[PDB]
RNA sequence: GGAGCUGUCAACCGAGCGUGGAUCCGAGGAUUUCCGAAUGGGGAAACCCAGCACGAGUGAUGUCGUGCUACCCGCAUCUGAAUAUAUAGGGUGCGGGAGGGAACGCGGGGAAGUGAAACAUCUCAGUACCCGUAGGAGGAGAAAACAAUUGUGAUUCCGCAAGUAGUGGCGAGCGAACGCGGAACAGGCUAAACCGCACGCAUGGGUAACCGGGUAGGGGUUGUGUGUGCGGGGUUGUGGGAGGAUAUGUCUCAGCGCUACCCGGCUGAGAGGCAGUCAGAAAGUGUCGUGGUUAGCGGAAGUGGCCUGGGAUGGUCUGCCGUAGACGGUGAGAGCCCGGUACGCGAAAACCCGGCACCUGCCUAGUAUCAAUUCCCGAGUAGCAGCGGGCCCGUGGAAUCCGCUGUGAAUCCGCCGGGACCACCCGGUAAGCCUAAAUACUCCUCGAUGACCGAUAGCGGAUUAGUACCGUGAGGGAAUGGU
RNA sequence: GCCAGGCCAGUCCGCCCAGGGUGAGUCGGGACCUAAGGCGAGGCCGACAGGCGUAGUCGAUGGACAACGGGUUGAUAUUC
């Protein structure tokens, strides 16, 4: 919650959690900046 | 609580006949709509210290008026024209002297 | 008008011909207006008014003040 | 002739009446309803009800 | 809350109020005409006429103000007609009901059009509608259940099972359950036998042989039996209780159970334990919440240059904030101009919820073993028959469930169910009551949203809208936005 | 007053605007009486809804009950 809100409001960031990734979401963004946590838990889910 | 004359009578009739009847020596009142003769005489009795020999009383209806596309109607009034006995001191309407 | 404040010292009589010469003066009041001599139209709100606080403190007084 | 009774509140039942053709109509099923001179003590005051036969079977009024 | 205000169509004025805090917003209280369930009596709703009591007024009638005065039901009391017991009825005093509301629930009554290419069985459909009656939900709910040789273990609702088994002028059609996966889970009180106490009838109207049992007596007459009420006891299906023989007291005190004793048992009190506004008993007084609801407040950052322009929120250079780049307004597309937004504070009082107390209630040994004689386990009930209803089941070989009529049991060696029926086996314990949650709905109040409409659209209704107007009436029912 | 209305026109108007105007012991009604009829305490009947009706109470178009003549206003008069 530290980080999420400071770029909350930032214009053409889009934030969501990595068990709700999604198609639409990820071809609409250009670049997908993971944390690294979030990184190996979206790993670790499918193995 | 208690009752007052004032509340019955509310104010004078001020008009070319209430003014002919004045130098008769009548006054002609709007009163309360629910009243009667006799409550009238007996508050008119009270508060002027008059002696009142009858107290005649009509009904009358309000007008219709139409404002922008419906009729409105004015509120019905009871006027009670009073005649003092002869030989009563008058009453001073403070501005009616006719 | 009359202040509810300096309404509370009156103790029921006092109250009672406040009542009565109050509305004497709204009964004069509404005859100098039906015949065109009251200039400042607002006295008849206020003694309306006045006779309205003093049932007030009346009722108040009589239903545990 | 008084399908309700008074002490058991027993009343009518409806249903169908049903003929050859298997034509349908309603009806009823009246409780067998009879005028009684009850009484409360013995040698009392007798006072007409309309109770069912089988409230006149048990021991529920007497006359 | 903080400088203007005296609502709107809808201005023109008039006259005033306001930092000694107005207008405005929230809460509590006061007042509250007449009609309306309308309820003193009457009545063409919004009107008319009273009676009683207490005050006001008049020389006295007249007059005025404030309370009470409908009917039915329940409870408690006084009276007890014909008429005797008595009852019907009557008087008094306390409580309650009535009417309305958009939907949702339960119980009852119950169409037709239509489909069957006609039509009557059947369908439509237990629908529309009507009647009774609720609650915030309701109903159902704790096995007289399913299952089938293994077993599950109150109810409700969702998904399957399945358009299946079936059922159908075997036509048109209609259509389960077993079981499996889930949401949510919770169980409790009574009747009866038997024991006590009141009221009732007998009987002895004294042979009661009873007065806690006994250890012995006396009063020896009130014992004995039955009914209606109030306490104890008891609550189960591997049957359980009651009553008998082995075994003993939450702790104390007092009283009573006839007298000295054993064993006790009952009542009252105190001492403890537990529970509590609950289905399992009901109210109320306090006090306290980092609790909630009903007003609100603060809240970062551009007076930037030039161009076009009536106007910059546009273009182009620059500066900045961001836990705030939601939305809207302002003279044209505004995070930095305004209301606000993120975020964070805020309650006199009233109401709601929670805690702690007060208070209220319950618990004053029976546990275990044996005996297996006796009693009890919900009656005009079950069962059976007739006629119907409803179940996949349209009467069929028709079980299970419900109604009316007749007939009419048994209390465990009983009774009921397992789809006619019989035998065996299995399951359960009807004819008493209560019970949260998971489910349904929105007249209404707040807060959001829309690949919804944009004035012939969207509500009938952006405009006087259920208005104008039409109809005796029930009813029907518009059009009208933009400097 | 004259732009709508009036089957033409209109200075007029039952049209539009403002103000004013209806005075009762005796007149017509109530506070008096009842008819046909209505409602209907209890009541009887009816599955419910409800039907009918006694006491009673409403209900004139009927019964009972006191005023005539003159004058006056722009508009009331058995009313002043
Ligand atoms: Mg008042
Ligand atoms: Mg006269
Ligand atoms: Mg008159
Ligand atoms: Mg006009
Ligand atoms: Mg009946
Ligand atoms: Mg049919
Ligand atoms: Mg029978
Ligand atoms: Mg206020
Ligand atoms: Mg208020
Ligand atoms: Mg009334
Ligand atoms: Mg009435
Ligand atoms: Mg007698
Ligand atoms: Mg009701
Ligand atoms: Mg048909
Ligand atoms: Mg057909
Ligand atoms: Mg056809
Ligand atoms: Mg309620
Ligand atoms: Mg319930
Ligand atoms: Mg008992
Ligand atoms: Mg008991
Ligand atoms: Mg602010
Ligand atoms: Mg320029
Ligand atoms: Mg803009
Ligand atoms: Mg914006
Ligand atoms: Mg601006
Ligand atoms: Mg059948
Ligand atoms: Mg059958
Ligand atoms: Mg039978
Ligand atoms: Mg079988
Ligand atoms: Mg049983
Ligand atoms: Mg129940
Ligand atoms: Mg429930
Ligand atoms: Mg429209
Ligand atoms: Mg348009
Ligand atoms: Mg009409
Ligand atoms: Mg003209
Ligand atoms: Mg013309
Ligand atoms: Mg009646
Ligand atoms: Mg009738
Ligand atoms: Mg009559
Ligand atoms: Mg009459
Ligand atoms: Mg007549
Ligand atoms: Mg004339
Ligand atoms: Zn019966």
């Amino acid at each position: 919650e530290a980080g999420a809100k400071s770029v909350r409001n930032l214009p053409g960031v889009h934030i969501l959690a990595p068990d709700q990734l999604n198609t639409y979401d990820v071809l609409r963004a250009d670049d997908v900046v993971f944390s690294v946590e979030a990184l190996n838990a979206y790993i670790a889910a499918n193995t | 609580t208690l009752a007052d004359p004032r509340d019955i009578i509310l104010a004078p009739v001020i008009s070319e006949k209430s003014y002919g009847l004045l130098d008769d020596n009548v006054y002609t009142f709007l009163v309360r709509p629910d009243s009667n003769k006799t409550q009238i005489k007996i508050a008119v009795e009270k508060i002027f210290a008059v002696k009142v020999a009858s107290v005649n009383t009509a009904n009358r209806q309000g007008k219709r008026k139409r404002t922008r596309t419906g009729y409105g109607k004015r509120k019905s009034t009871k006027r009670a024209i009073v005649t003092l006995a002869p030989g009563s001191r008058p009453i001073d309407l403070f501005g009616a002297p006719a | 008008g009359v202040s509810p404040g300096e309404l509370r010292e009156l103790t029921d009589e006092e109250l009672a011909e406040r009542l009565r010469e109050s509305k004497e003066e709204l009964f004069n009041l509404r005859f100098q207006m039906a015949t065109g001599q009251l200039n400042n139209n607002r006295r008849l709100r206020t003694v309306r008014q006045e006779i309205a606080r003093i049932y007030t403190v009346l009722r108040e007084r009589e239903l545990g003040l | 002739m008084a399908a309700v009774c008074d002490i058991c509140g027993k009343g009518p039942g409806f249903g169908k009446s049903v003929s050859h053709s298997h034509r349908r109509t309603s009806r009823r099923w009246d409780p067998n309803i009879q005028t009684v001179h009850a009484v409360t003590r013995p040698g009392g005051n007798k006072k007409r009800l309309n109770v069912c036969t089988s409230c006149i079977k048990a021991g529920k009024i007497t006359r």
